[PDB]
């Protein structure tokens, strides 16, 4: 965890192609439960990428292939890291995707991908956003936890 | 300006694509199998599963029960008749009199119940995917648009209004109108206007071979209508299927007669099709037979003309919503230069303009180029025009 | 296959290249991911002890039989070859694609499973009536008229040449182009050329060929050519000699003329019915259109209307350099001559006397055509 | 010969052999031929047979 925290914090903003596929092999690896090591790792991609916006394209691809044959831990950090790549900017595609997650059986995971899109929408006042989290929140008044994401 | 060097890492990674592929193997082209990633449940226990578990048992069919026990009476229409039994997973209730099902391979009971055979001759006549025609695209008869809406439509949009006014809602209709009226172009739009199901019965499609060989195609169409909830079965060049009744000396023209007959029946008496509208479309009715049109099955007779001065400026209108032409066109002068034309002639009116716009080097239709466009569609091929020779419905 | 169709770049611009390094990156991802399966739990050859326990599950001898019906849910009925309806299921390869009435389902021998499916080389329809190699060179070979050249390119080969320029215009290519003309006019002649420049497939039809001796034959024998054309692919199918729809009578059809009556509206029907044909072109010719019934060229089903009349005085000079254009003919005589023998030679009739001059130079086994050949050709061909 | 006589002997005891008439061959070794009253049928090669 630390070796790839400080290895995401180092070479995020420089878009240096060779640790991106360092860590996609990384999370590549499947793990014994215990080890929370990949989540660590799609956030230190994500903040590779967010330099170039073929970058951020990449990214957004590799993060919905991680997502299909993902764990739980990296189902649970792709929707932060795909949020971290576009911090206000509401990208359509990103917003489909993080409307699908949102309604995953896990409740981590829609607690993430909930966030994800109140920092996607940050300061732009999207209409689109706001009815879908009109919607989110509708569905999910019974839980406590959710209604406060 | 490394040319070399771009192509052959790309070349590079294209073939090692294929060089690991193979490696999981996607080759070894078959002649209807599916892929290895695509059965691979049944290996051992799924196709021990899928082949272990189950048994043929070969469909047939019942003939009817014998009271006083089960009683079943077994019969297969190329093997054997012969007396059996269903099996421990089927109800009693069910124990239809002439069903296709399928019996124990080794018990010879039957095990499964199925639903009745399609015949694939009246299986293959459904739309299953409507036309791209749309009211917007067919202006020009607004009057049959709203007649043929109140038979089709109208009374099941909103079926509360005839069940308090207390009158049956009309039965069908018939739009015989001179060739090229509009009558498919305005059946293309039922069938993508409304939802329930609508058979295409084209006019030469119910003409078989032996004798009686034809009506039974009929038979076989009016129960798959009648399956469904509600139906509205569209036939076309209905001035095929059957005209009238004519036989004089040696026995001729009549095998029609009796395919028409039993369209008729099925259509009208002896608890009739109910749940089902018929939509009939003659493009030379004078052969139609008093039968089929006398109200009661083909109540609405709605009929489609050539536009007389506004039905011209709608289809131009219409069929012209997506041409390039000059904004300054005054296409009502073209509508009054064609004095007896067809919708259909309306549209290749709208094509040849296109066409002979984009001929030498304009980029947008000209005004004069839909004016030379009518004098060579409507008073150059005007020498046949199709109108002439049906106008009089003969 | 069909990995990435972006091929926009079309330079040595950095994106392409990431493009590619991204593409790689993923196989290698996707190559490291699948290994591990087999370097932890292999468990098998994965190569051919799955096609063995394939081939040793389903019923080795597999049978042709016939798909009838479609059971989506581990089902299927069907017809045993020898007659039997079967309710054979459907097995793990099934692939069920081709689930359509006739596609033969082969079962297993076992169990009668289904084991394979029948992989289908007839379209016997398709077959007596598709074209294999190009009938004639270029257009140039037709020679002189070109009225309809001009014309035919834009109604068949410019939709197929670059289809945006109707695209653009906002309008979809002509409905059909009817190619009528004097007997001889060398309408089969355009239809070479637009066979030796087609792109798409074409299908031949002769004119009598649609009317059949059984009663109920002739319009299936139309609905099977639109099968087989449109369900096959873009195509232009010519039916040429349209007017032996009615004009000649047969003893061989048991029907009279309520028989070519009901294939003209079977025709009608498939050439502007009630469903979406798809990218198919139609061009028909005739020599006596006035008695083609007349619901077959309302413009929506037929739409362009052609004419060829006889070779031009200007003309024949073409069509006469042209059909003689390897002929060692001796300086001896002038075509011009005989340019004017005929006052109404047709296209054919320049043909013919090339030809009669060539056979009489043969029978002499003579090196060059002399002008008397010519001579006594064309009275030959003319006169008879 | 007194060996093979008693060896038809057993010749004649095994079931006879159908024939075949190939519409259609396949590939690695795949036939489907036309049975007289049958039809056809997917199956496999013999061992020495081009
Ligand atoms: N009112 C209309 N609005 C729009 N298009 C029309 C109209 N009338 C005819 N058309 C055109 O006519 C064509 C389809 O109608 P079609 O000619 O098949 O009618 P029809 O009377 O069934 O012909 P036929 O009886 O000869 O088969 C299309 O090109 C369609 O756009
Ligand atoms: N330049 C030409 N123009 C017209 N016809 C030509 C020309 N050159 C040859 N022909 C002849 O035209 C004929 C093409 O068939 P076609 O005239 O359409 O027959 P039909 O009219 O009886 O169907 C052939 O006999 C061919 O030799």
């Amino acid at each position: 965890h630390c070796d790839m925290t400080l290895l995401s914090c180092a070479y995020a903003g420089t878009g240096n192609v060779l640790k991106v596929q360092s860590l996609l092999g990384h999370c590549a690896q499947h793990l014994d439960k215990g080890e929370t090591h990949q989540g660590p790792a799609v956030l230190g991609i994500a903040m590779v990428a967010m330099a170039e916006e073929l970058g951020v394209e990449m990214a957004i691809r590799s993060l919905e292939h991680l997502l299909q044959y993902g764990e739980q831990n990296i189902r649970r950090a792709v929707p932060l890291a795909l949020g971290l790549l576009c911090i206000s900017n509401p990208k359509v595609n990103v917003m489909d995707t993080l409307s699908r997650l949102s309604h995953d059986s896990d409740l981590e995971v829609a607690m993430a991908a909930i966030i994800s899109l109140g920092l996607i929408g940050a300061g732009t006042n999207n209409a689109r956003i706001a009815g879908m989290l009109r919607n989110l929140s509708s569905y999910y008044y019974k839980d406590a936890s959710a209604l406060f994401c | 300006p490394y040319s070399a060097s771009i192509k052959k890492v790309e070349k590079e990674i294209k073939d090692m694509s294929k060089k690991v592929n193979d490696l999981i193997g996607i080759k070894e082209s078959d002649t209807g199998l599916a892929a290895p990633s695509q059965w691979d449940l049944v290996s051992d226990k799924q196709m021990m599963q899928e082949e272990q578990p189950l048994q043929v048992a070969r469909c047939t069919k019942i003939i009817n029960p014998n009271t006083e026990d089960a009683k079943y009476v077994i019969n297969v229409k190329q093997i054997a008749k012969f007396v059996v039994g269903l099996g421990d997973k089927v109800s009693p209730t069910d124990i239809e009199e002439g069903m296709r099902v399928g019996v124990d391979r080794n018990k010879y009971q039957i095990q499964i119940p199925l639903p009745p055979k399609i015949d694939p001759s009246v299986t293959m006549m459904t739309v299953e995917e409507k036309p791209d025609v749309t009211y917007n695209d067919v202006g020009g008869c607004k009057e049959q648009i709203e007649k043929m809406r109140e038979v089709v439509e109208l009374p099941m949009l909103h079926p509360e209004k005839f069940v308090k006014l207390g009158i049956d809602p009309p039965k069908g209709v018939l739009c015989y109108g001179p060739p090229g009226t509009g009558k498919t172009l305005l059946a293309r739009a039922v069938a993508n206007r409304t939802d329930a199901c609508f058979i295409r019965v084209i006019g030469s499609e119910l003409v078989q071979k032996y004798v009686g060989e034809g009506a039974r195609m009929v038979r076989e169409l009016f129960q798959m209508a009648r399956s469904k909830k509600a139906c509205i079965v569209f036939f076309d060049e209905v001035d095929a299927i059957g005209g009238a009744r004519f036989d004089d000396g040696v026995g001729g023209d009549n095998e029609v007669q009796r395919t028409m007959l039993e369209i008729v029946n099925q259509l009208d008496g002896f608890d009739a099709r109910g749940n089902i509208k018929v939509l009939m479309a003659t493009n030379r009715p004078d052969t139609l037979d008093p039968a089929l049109l006398r109200p009661g099955r083909l109540d609405r007779k709605v009929e489609f003309g050539l536009p007389d001065l506004e039905g011209r400026t709608q289809i131009f209108k219409i069929h012209t919503r997506t041409m390039n032409c000059e904004r300054d066109i005054r296409f009502e002068l073209l509508a009054r230069l064609c004095p007896n034309s067809t919708g259909a002639d309306i549209r290749s009116v709208c094509t040849e303009a296109g066409m002979y716009a984009i001929r030498a080097r304009r980029k947008t239709v000209t005004e004069k180029d839909f004016l030379d466009a009518v004098n060579k569609v409507i008073k150059g091929y005007q020498k046949f025009s199709a109108t002439p020779k049906y106008m009089v419905y003969n | 296959a069909a990995r990435i169709p972006t091929v926009t770049p079309l330079t040595k611009c950095k994106l392409r290249l990431l493009k590619l390094e991204r593409i790689k990156d993923y196989l290698l991802m996707e190559e490291e991911f699948v290994a591990n399966q087999e370097r932890l739990k292999p468990q098998e050859e994965k190569t051919e002890e799955d096609r063995s326990k394939v081939d040793d599950i389903r019923g080795s001898p597999m049978s042709v039989g016939s798909l009838e019906e479609l059971i989506d849910e581990n089902h299927a009925i069907v017809s045993s070859s020898v007659g039997p309806e079967y309710y054979v299921s459907i097995m793990s390869f099934v692939d069920k694609d081709q689930l359509e009435p006739g596609c033969s389902i082969l079962m297993h021998n076992k169990v009668l499973s289904v084991v394979g499916l029948l992989q289908d080389e007839v379209d016997p329809m398709v077959s007596v009536m598709k074209v294999e190699k190009a009938p004639l060179e270029s257009y140039a070979d037709i020679g002189g008229l070109d009225p309809q050249i001009q014309e035919i390119k834009e109604a068949v080969e410019l939709p197929l040449t670059h289809p945006e320029l109707y695209e653009d215009i906002g309008i979809k290519p002509p409905k059909g182009v009817i190619l009528y003309g004097e007997p001889g006019t060398g309408k089969t002649l355009l239809a070479k050329a637009v066979a030796n420049s087609t792109s798409a497939t074409f299908l031949r039809v002769v004119g009598s060929e649609l009317i059949q001796k059984y009663l109920g034959d002739g319009p299936k024998l139309v609905r099977e050519l639109f099968r087989v054309a449109d369900d096959l692919s873009p195509s232009i199918v010519f039916i040429d000699e349209i007017d032996a729809v009615g004009t000649k009578r047969y003893d061989a059809h048991s029907g009279g003329e309520r028989e070519i009556q009901r294939t003209m509206l079977e025709l009608l029907n498939q050439l502007d019915g009630f469903d979406s044909r798809g990218d198919v072109k139609v061009i028909l010719a005739t020599n006596k259109i006035e008695s083609l019934d007349p619901a077959l060229l309302r413009p929506g089903r037929i739409d362009r209307k052609i004419e060829f009349p006889l070779p031009d005085i200007k003309t024949r000079r073409r069509i006469f350099t042209i059909h003689t254009s390897k002929m060692t003919l001796s300086d001896d005589v002038n075509l011009e001559e005989f340019v004017m023998t005929k006052d109404e030679f047709s296209g054919a009739d320049i043909k013919a006397i090339c030809t009669e001059a060539g056979l009489l130079a043969l029978r002499e086994r003579r090196m060059k055509v002399t002008h008397t050949d010519f001579k006594k050709a064309k009275e030959k061909v003319m006169f008879k | 010969h007194v060996r093979a006589l008693k060896e038809e002997l057993q010749l004649l005891q095994e079931p006879g052999s159908y024939v075949g008439e190939v519409v259609k061959v396949m590939g690695k070794s795949k036939v489907l031929v036309k049975v007289h009253p049958e039809g056809k049928y997917v199956v496999d090669i013999d061992k020495n047979i081009d």
